[PDB]
């Protein structure tokens, strides 16, 4: 509401590949920090 | 339960009050980690 | 799981399962539509329900998820009382309703058959409307040719001279007629011993215009 | 899970579920099955997906894996338009293709019953099958001992005595008679005064031939 | 996989999904009810049940799962034969049968229109009730004015006059009467010419001849 979508990331880490919590075991990191950009669907060079 | 990162982990009276802990009790440490499972 | 959870699994089993769906065809989706609930859009519908319109917003949550309907997807709309399958380019009606539901009772019975004339005892249900008469025979009929099966005095109602042997179904229709009345369904013969034999007998029992 | 891939989960989760399965009863399937789409195969049935006759051949990633058929699970019929519940033996078929079906729009009125009858305003269209009419009594009627909906000047053809009560829905069908002419159904008290109370009507409107 | 379990998957998915329920209509469910079979207790249901009277038990290995019906999903009855649908909130017998549930065979009957008149090759099958018999233009009809569909030797049986257009799915309607018993379809002009046309047919055949 207000125009204040909020998107949601689940990081995902290139040197343990596409990972999926096995055996109650969280998914590990290790890909240091990722910044996840968002695409305005109006905008191809997005305005925010 | 408690099962901390950091070393320190002190004890409330409110737990003790709730459940039953000894004031002497012996505690064994249970070595979970956060990177993998107990160690 | 975690990444993908039990509920979002649940979500879709929902959306999987055919759905009871409310074709209100507003041209805005509801603002409660209920839980667990497709409410369809209907194609060129406005703001909710969005993407898709002509796909199905599903509660979930309170939010409505429009799922893509595929090939032979069957959605029973409500409101109309038909349960449409889309074929996949677009929605496709059953042939069928007005919350009437055709109730069953189950009537099959072994009728042991002794002497060329055994009186069925499946009476039909006051209101209750006949597709057909299903008939069957379970044990070797001895002397048997024919199966007069019908109202008794009058067993032309359904087929008078059918086969008359061990195993012999002789599953039928009564005709256009749907008979509503009570009736039993005497299976007499045509100058055949029935005796030793069993009938296997049922009469498609529906009860249409019956609420819920 | 590593184990098992969402995607790895997610296809099985769509080949258990009951799916609208296309049989064309060929010794071999369709050169491409659609994923999350399978082509029935008949007894008999070899070749790709030829793993058991009378199983379902599906194909995922490029492998044609005959699923096993779950009983209690319809997997229909979509080339013949016949609906089959695999009966964990055979393929039990069902009630039932066309690219035209008897399409259900029922009429919904609710004509406030009024002197002594009152004809319904849901009107059949012409080519309109008529599996039943509707009669809710939306408001105790005063006076009226029944809904006599019946086709015009003749209530008592079906329906004749449906017992006019507040909160009963008194749906009558036309069973033996299917009136696909168009018919306004005529609702009258059964010799009695329909003022008073409220009658709810859908009249059932089948039309053949409806596109998809 | 430790996680989620592909059993707890295959379960949920086997119990959730439409499913023909064996339900005997008592009050306890039996104690030894085949692995992954839907028992739906009735209401007033002693003994076992785990789930309540109106929700489905799925015996999995002894275990009785107690899930709430899905919302849209049928639950046929195997003793009583009935479709009974949840509809998320009440239990509803839909359309139906007793050991002959009925199979509307579509037949698609194409005969090119030529000389003066054609016979269509969908002959009825033995014992089925025809709900409509719909006739398209598959090709613009030279010289026929009409349509004149029927049974052989009656151009007048149903749809008598119907249209030689282009494309237009005219529809010669049985209507009240059907022809159970097995009968061949005629097309002929009408008043002219059949050649340079090509007749398109949608016969809808219900049949209750198969056990259930």
């Amino acid at each position: 509401g207000g125009g204040d979508t909020s998107l949601s990331w689940v990081p995902r880490s290139r040197l343990v590949g596409t990972t999926w919590p096995d055996n109650g075991a969280p998914i590990p990191s290790g890909e240091g920090l990722e910044r996840y950009q968002v695409t305005i669907g109006p905008t191809a060079a997005p305005v925010r | 339960v408690i099962l901390a990162d950091t070393p320190a982990a002190t004890y409330t009276a409110a737990e003790r009050a709730a459940d039953g802990i000894a004031a002497p009790f012996r505690v064994a440490v249970s070595q979970i980690s956060e990177t993998t499972g107990p160690g | 799981g975690q990444h993908v959870t039990h509920n979002e699994a649940l979500d879709m089993i929902d959306a999987l399962a055919p759905r009871v769906v409310l074709s209100d065809s507003l041209a805005t989706p509801p603002p409660a539509p209920p839980d667990r609930s497709a409410w369809i859009v209907p194609p060129g519908g406005s703001g909710f329900g969005g993407a898709g319109p002509g796909q199905i917003a599903l509660r979930l949550g309170g939010v409505w998820h429009a799922i893509t309907p595929a090939q032979g997807a069957r959605w029973r709309v409500l409101d109309r009382g038909a349960a449409v399958i889309w074929s996949g380019t677009s929605w496709r009606p059953a042939d069928v309703a007005l919350g009437s539901t055709l109730g069953l009772a189950t009537i099959e019975a072994t009728v042991t058959a002794t002497g060329p004339s055994v009186t069925a005892p499946a009476l039909i249900p006051p209101r209750a409307i006949v597709l057909g008469v299903t008939s069957w025979t379970v044990q070797a009929v001895t002397g048997a040719t024919s199966y007069r099966v019908g109202v008794p005095g009058e067993p032309d109602k359904f087929g008078a001279s059918l086969g008359a042997a061990p195993g012999s179904s002789n599953i039928g229709v009564v005709g256009p007629f749907a008979t509503y009345a009570p009736t039993d369904v005497v299976v007499t013969a045509e100058g055949a011993d029935f005796t030793g034999g069993t009938i296997g007998l049922a009469a498609s029992v529906i009860l249409p215009g019956a609420p819920v």
